[PDB]
């Protein structure tokens, strides 16, 4: 009961800077520019993590220990994400409300370290940064809250199985609450200069890049894997597993290519992402 | 002669006041004043008369009159010509009263004379530092002729900055949000302080000049006169040909200097496909904030083919070098002549394609109206002179009002917009692309020819006259003084930007953080041009 | 207090420990593969900003080798240092350096940067940027051209080596100096010089004299080549101004 969340864990940690290198190597793809391989942002989170953190003198304990703990929260995160089956390697864990919350530790401490430096832009960008949670927890807490009273019970493994095998008997429902979902993923990977990490250096900086390339990883992750999961199995097992690793990884790879093409596209999404989750909601109580 | 019947209106409105007058040029008039009545004429001349606060400027003539000399440039423009008041401030009590409660545009330099002179304008409000640095001794006055030599350095006596910033509408519990001096995209120094309550700006105040070299100085005492060509180029990297062709003509000016025919007008095609390389870049940093990326690398592209026509007139990138007091250093030649011009027609073709982006109007429609607006009351005040005055409603243009290096023979065009906007201020530099686009299909056809430099002349000691050019910012006025056959006795010059500054407080007042790099660069400021 | 100075309070260069200036090879070939650089623009011209800004344009870039411009020096491992050093900004450009995280790179660019250029000797410049900060590359130009900039970048990098290199006085000045052209009389090649220096340049002048010089060996023949080959009316009206001058001489 170990084996498999601690591989889960450790995979998608090592996985996670190939998603943020082909966002950057499509953004300048889509500017007309040849740009930088799809390790470059291997590169430079090791050179990172071979120079030496500093910060100002008023900050304490908290400036250096932020980076760790949100990488750790993002691996408690991505522990319970199914990216191979439609079982959870944690169901205890894999609830919908923990995983919020625990998305919610990970803001808290962002916002905290931002406060700690004396910098305006940091603190600037920690009130951003909660001003982005606060309006996307409730969008995503709808969404998949539509989706679980579609499923019947509040847990991933069990939306997961249940948009699996589609109902087609309330699938406005299903539809209506994925097309939320996928704006709430919108918003959270993106913005819907300076800086709010101008003040880290070092390794804090590397370990600051680690967690934003596993917090894109696991938020799409969360779309993907939970609301598309044909390609996976019900019970894991030794010899279709080269196919779940395929399919997961080009469905991250599709996704960043088109999230990223979308957003060079561009409170409309906003008021939209809310749009689609209440017509979610009324269309469960109407029919 | 021009500036008679103004002369007139100042004789009858101040019978005894104009102790001394006499001529440049047709068009350059220069009057010497009381120094007690200074502030009366100028401000008669400025609002009564329409004139333009263009430059004022401090002098050491203690060994040729025993007196300081404060000149005031006013631009005639109700035919249209040059007036600069003269006063003889006294030696020992350097006092003389100031403009600045009455013209508005004399706020900084009058701040400017109190440093680099140590003349003293009594009520003066603004009586802070301006562009000496903090750490500057008290009375070490650079532009004193007699205060020190040119190389010596004081000890700073300071490493923190001691500068006091104003706010007006602010209060102790506005916060401030830095811009300046090291900040990414700005790729020059300049401090700004947006003293916000949130994200909109309640006021604004800024320390500049962290780029003062100190060039007026060094220009009188180890340069000469073709070398100060070379000076004038390495101030900015875009206004290169701008400041030599405003320091040229004041040098030509303050002698007889019959210029050949066509080494004028090759001088008004080289200042023409400067502001092609200027308006491109600035239009091209309008979308790197509007929004879109994929509407600024275009716009480099053909900022790069207004580069390539700029690597065939000259051979050169960025700095030149090409102007000599008597004409032209290098000379164009028949199939660079007929090429630039389809160049030419090919940009008009690139730029109509690429100023579709307005023509989208989603980004250009919202963050781009009503944010940064100029009150044409307050630019009139200020006499700001850039595309900020031509969007605000003045149709202010030197190669109009003033042709300089034989703007008469090409099609002049003055476009000016009625909104105050930074989209009216992108209108007022997409028609001046098309406006210089012109001229340079209708100036290399038709030369007149003839010879191209015109040397052996001898300066003639204690000559001065007025230069100006029109930079794509705004004009640059350049006022020199022969001191003899080898020297400058003194050269002033005073960027595009620099009476744009003053205004900057007045845009960025009500609008919110996130457009108000976007507000500066509407302007597109040049720091090294106003730092001097 | 920020930087430190003499007796008379004037600054000097800072001087890095060697426990800390003791790796700075290992941060060189740590670094090689991914740099990142801070533009530090201090007193200087944009010319020596919009081309550091153009290496990563269209015609030039540099994101394939590796560098990437950081909005903070706390993220710097290479600190660009642009203009000659102001009074006024001498106290930025050490925050900007002791921001960065120890070892660093300075990169000096332009004459500006390298030691004042044209400001060289004047009261509100410092000089150039190694009189504040060490310098480890010194990049020259007025403004450097981005294949310089990109040579700069990969040699700071280990990329390439240096090119030039130092001369010193040796044989060769004492050698003595031989007339150039010296088939006429010096004289006539002085006047026609000046003329066409007068009427084309420094440059096209010297090319037009030299031109009509070497055709000064067959009169009729190379008027002709002159005044066929270019079919220029410009080109054809300096030959005829310059064969007016030495015929009359
Ligand atoms: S090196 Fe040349 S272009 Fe660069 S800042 Fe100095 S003078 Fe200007
Ligand atoms: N344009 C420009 Fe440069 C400035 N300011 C000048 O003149
Ligand atoms: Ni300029």
């Amino acid at each position: 009961s170990v084996l498999y969340p601690l591989i889960q864990a450790l995979v998608l940690f090592a996985v996670a800077p190939l998603l943020s290198g082909i966002t950057r190597v499509a953004r300048a793809r889509l500017h007309n520019r040849r740009g930088p391989g799809v390790l470059q942002e291997y590169r430079d989170i090791i050179k990172l993590l071979g120079r030496q953190s500093v910060g100002p003198d008023a900050s304490g304990w908290v400036f250096r220990l932020t980076p760790y703990v949100m990488v750790g929260v993002m691996l408690t995160i991505a522990t319970a994400l199914p990216v191979v089956t439609v079982g959870s390697p944690l169901p205890q864990l894999g609830d919908l409300i923990t995983l919020l919350y625990l998305f919610a530790i990970a803001r808290f401490f962002f916002a905290i370290s931002g406060l700690d430096t004396g910098s305006p832009f940091t603190a600037i960008g920690a009130s951003r940064e909660a001003m982005l949670g606060v309006l996307v927890e409730p969008m995503l807490l709808l969404g998949l809250w539509v989706a679980a009273q579609v499923a019947g019970s509040t847990n991933i493994s069990n939306i997961t199985d249940t948009v699996y095998h589609w109902p087609l008997s309330q699938s406005i429902p299903l539809v209506l609450a994925l097309c939320a979902c996928a704006f709430a993923t919108f918003i959270e990977m993106g913005k819907l200069q300076e800086g709010p990490l101008s003040e880290y250096s070092g390794s804090g900086f590397g370990v600051m890049k680690w967690g934003i390339s596993l917090k894109q990883l696991v938020v799409l992750q969360m779309f993907v894997g939970v609301f598309i999961p044909w390609g996976q199995m019900e019970t894991f097992t030794a010899g279709g597993l080269l196919l779940a690793l395929v399919i997961a990884i080009v469905k991250l790879v599709v996704g960043v290519l088109v999230i990223a093409l979308f957003e060079n596209s561009m409170p409309r999404i906003t008021w939209a992402g809310f749009g689609f989750a209440f017509l979610a909601f009324v269309s469960l109580l109407a029919a | 002669k021009l500036g008679q019947h103004y002369l007139a209106a100042l004789n009858e409105a101040f019978p005894g006041v104009v102790l001394d007058h006499a001529w440049q040029t047709k068009d350059q008039l220069t009057v010497t004043v009381k120094v007690n009545y200074l502030p009366e004429v100028v401000e008669f001349l400025y609002y009564k008369q329409g004139g333009w606060l263009s430059v004022l400027f401090g002098n050491d003539e203690r060994k040729l009159n025993g007196h300081y000399a404060v000149y005031y440039v006013l631009s005639m423009e109700k035919t249209k010509c040059w007036i600069t008041v003269r006063v003889e401030v006294d030696a020992n009590k350097p006092e003389y009263p100031s403009v600045t409660p009455r013209v508005p545009a004399a706020v900084w330099g009058e701040r400017e004379v109190r440093d680099m002179y140590g003349l003293i304008p009594v009520g003066l409000p603004d009586e802070r530092r301006l562009v000496l640095p903090d750490d500057w001794p008290d009375e070490l006055y650079p532009l004193r002729k007699d205060s020190m030599d040119y190389r010596q350095r004081p000890a700073p006596t300071t490493d923190a900055e001691t500068y006091e910033f104003i706010n007006e509408l602010g209060d102790k519990k506005n916060n401030v949000v830095p811009i300046g001096p090291l900040h990414v995209t700005s790729d020059e120094p300049g401090h700004f302080r947006l003293f916000v309550d949130g994200e909109n700006i309640i006021d604004a105040d800024y320390r500049l000049f962290y780029v003062h070299r100190g060039m007026e100085k060094l220009a009188e005492t180890r340069m000469g006169y073709n070398e100060v060509t070379f000076l004038s180029d390495r101030v900015c990297g875009i206004c290169g040909f701008a400041h030599s062709t405003a320091y040229t003509t004041s040098v030509e000016n303050a002698m007889g200097i019959q210029v050949p025919e066509r080494a004028q007008m090759i001088r008004a095609i080289l200042l023409e496909v400067e502001r092609l390389h200027s308006h491109l870049l600035n239009l091209g940093l309008a979308c790197h904030f509007t929004g879109f990326d994929s509407g600024f690398m275009q716009f480099f592209r053909v900022r790069e083919t207004s580069m390539k026509m700029a690597e065939i007139l000259t051979g050169a990138r960025k700095t030149y070098g090409l102007n000599l007091i008597g004409g032209i250093r290098r000379d164009l030649l028949k199939d660079d002549m007929i090429q630039t011009r389809q160049l030419a027609q090919q940009m008009r073709r690139e730029v109509q394609e690429l100023v579709d982006v307005l023509l989208s109007t989603p980004n250009m429609e919202q963050r781009t109206v009503g944010i940064g607006r100029l009150d044409p009351e307050i630019a009139r005040d200020f006499s700001n002179v850039g595309p900020m005055v031509r969007a605000s409603g003045h149709a202010r243009d030197t190669r109009a009002d003033h042709p300089f290096v034989g703007y008469g023979l090409l099609p002049m065009e003055v476009h000016s917009e009625q909104g105050c906007d930074v989209i009216s201020r992108l209108k007022v530099r997409i028609n001046e692309v098309y406006t210089a686009l012109n001229m340079i299909d209708y100036g290399l056809d038709n030369l007149p020819g003839g010879p191209l430099m015109v040397e052996g002349f001898t300066y003639i000691p204690h000559r001065f006259a007025l230069g100006f050019a029109e930079a794509p910012r705004g004009d640059d006025i350049h006022w020199s003084m022969t001191g003899d056959n080898q020297k400058l006795y003194r050269w002033r010059c005073r960027a595009a930007t620099y009476a744009n500054w003053p205004t900057l407080r007045y845009m960025l007042r009500g609008n919110t953080v996130s457009d108000a790099p976007l507000i500066i660069g509407s302007l597109d400021p040049c720091y090294s041009c106003t730092d001097r | 207090l920020l930087g430190p100075r003499d007796a008379n309070g004037i600054p000097v260069p800072m001087t890095v420990d060697e426990s800390i200036a003791s790796m700075k090879a290992s941060l060189l070939k740590k670094i090689k593969r991914s740099a990142y650089v801070y533009r530090v623009d201090c007193g200087g011209c944009n010319g020596c900003e919009i081309e550091i800004f153009a290496t990563l344009s269209p015609l030039f870039d540099a994101e394939r080798f590796g560098i990437k411009v950081v909005p903070s020096p706390r993220h710097a491992d290479i600190l660009l240092f642009t203009g000659a050093v102001t009074r006024a900004m001498r106290s930025p450009a050490l925050r900007a350096w002791q921001s960065a995280p120890d070892p660093k790179i300075c990169i000096s660019y332009g004459a500006c940067g390298n030691s004042g250029g044209i400001f060289h000797d004047l009261y509100c410049v410092w000089g150039g940027t190694d009189k504040i900060v060490p310098v480890d590359v010194y990049i020259p130009g007025c403004p450097p051209t981005p294949a310089a900039t990109l040579y700069g970048f990969a040699m700071a990098l280990g990329l390439l080596e240096q090119k030039i290199h130092a001369r010193g006085p040796g044989e060769l000045d004492e050698q003595p100096a031989e007339i150039l052209h010296g088939d006429m009389v010096q004289p006539l090649r002085v006047k026609v010089d000046r003329e066409a220096r007068r009427l084309a340049g420094y440059r096209y002048g010297r090319q037009i004299a030299d031109d009509y010089l070497t055709q000064l060996g067959q009169g009729e023949e190379q008027v002709a080549r002159w005044l066929e080959a270019e079919n220029d009316p410009r080109l054809n009206e300096i030959v005829s101004h310059l064969n007016h001058v030495v015929e009359e001489a």
